[PDB]
């Protein structure tokens, strides 16, 4: 049971289930390129969902309502965290190091790029952590699917208190983190803010990055990989 | 649905 | 200048500057009523801001880019509010309360109308208060469209800046407020937290809500409201 | 953005 873990058995836990490394192998170029790295995290993210504490206690059909509501999310906030050190530039992966005008390969990238730019110098400035990193990636897993739950069925409320509850928790590991970083009281609640106000950015570049995919998509100009065909259709 | 709900069990 | 408010002169601030009550004056006719109240609130909308402390220390260019970026998010935000008190129902105005079904006049409407009710329905269990709500609403104004600001302009930078130590102070007046009403340390951050996420959902959901209006809007059953129009444009 | 502008002038 999540609600057990201590902070630090929260975090080695969450550090520990980080996803594998993995290497990306004109305007249908670019969106292949992109798409077929999403298609193959996509993989690996729902193995590491099973291990974010509380996942698996929820019922099936809860578990893939909340990866097909937050998986642009995870996978774009994975992204600016990688690109941390690359000021100006997108870590997609090791061997796909993008910059802002390789997003004009694409109509309608570079406004996305430029967003993920940005938040990655957010991060940047605000030094953000590892630590702090792996909390942030399951709150998203957890709340963005979590109140599009059915709310015509007691246990579909269960299943959302209990994420709630869950969610509490890494509140307090990251409460606690900040704490032992040496941060006053004030300091941490600022921090949190900040933090939590910026999934609020993650989830707005998310959706627009969504459209985007759904626009090509039309356009024909998106590659039939199954899973990630199935997790857009989910929106 | 129906990779993720294979892969998720 | 804002930085210098204690908390309970930014609380009351913000209470004075709520915006005054309005009432409302086919799928044709849902779309006319709704669009039309949105039309005149956004008057009044624009006043608030104005009062919001740190808002006008920004460049009219900034004002602008903040209204254009959350002004939905904050007719939601008022919207749910508003609603609390009335399970299941949606309270546009003091004459116009619609119920889940109501949605259904309007293809795609009931969806919005769900999460609405369920955001409502959650300020409503965790008893949200209105000094608590003012500052939610402000922190919407000022955290939506500040990292769309641009990144190419020293003054640009400064303004995002300011904005990020206004929206500290905020925090510090959510904390603030918790602290009185009785909380714990521990209480008071996950209720920060709680709040926090959920400016996410809302931020979903006017999402969501924009791309519907952009639909009807391109079906032309959305009559010529100016403002609105202009508000709808810049997404 | 005229209306919204002049508004908040
Ligand atoms: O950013 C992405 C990604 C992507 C790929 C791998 C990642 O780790 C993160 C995002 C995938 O498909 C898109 C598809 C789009 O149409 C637009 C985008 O910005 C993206
Ligand atoms: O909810 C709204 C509102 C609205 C109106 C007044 C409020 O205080 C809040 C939201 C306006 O236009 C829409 C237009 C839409 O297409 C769908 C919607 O859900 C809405």
């Amino acid at each position: 049971l999540a609600l057990s873990l201590t902070a630090d058995q929260m975090v080695s836990a969450l550090l520990d289930a980080e996803p594998p490394i993995l290497y990306s192998e004109s305007e249908a170029s670019m969106m292949g390129l992109l798409t077929n790295l999403a298609d193959r995290e996509l993989v690996h993210m729902i193995n590491w969902a099973k291990r974010v504490p509380g996942f698996v206690d929820l019922t099936l059909h809860d578990q893939v309502h909340l990866l097909e509501c937050a998986w642009l999310e995870i996978l774009m906030i994975g992204l600016v965290w990688r690109s941390m050190e690359h000021p100006v530039k997108l870590l997609f992966a090791p061997n796909l190091l993008l910059d802002r005008n390789q997003g004009k390969c694409v109509e309608g990238m570079v406004e996305i790029f430029d967003m993920l730019l940005a938040t990655s110098s957010r991060f940047r400035m605000m030094n953000l952590q590892g630590e702090e990193f792996v909390c942030l990636k399951s709150i998203i897993l957890l709340n963005s699917g979590v109140y599009t739950f059915l709310s015509s069925t007691l246990k579909s409320l269960e299943e959302k208190d209990h994420i709630h509850r869950v969610l509490d928790k890494i509140t307090d590991t990251l409460i606690h983190l900040m704490a032992k970083a040496g941060l006053t009281l004030q300091q941490q609640h600022q921090r949190l803010a900040q933090l939590l106000l910026i999934l609020s950015h993650i989830r707005h570049m998310s959706n627009k990055g969504m459209e985007h995919l759904y626009s090509m998509k039309c356009k024909n100009v998106v590659p039939l990989y199954d899973l990630l065909l199935e997790m857009l259709d989910a929106h | 649905h129906k990779i993720l709900h294979r892969l998720l069990q």
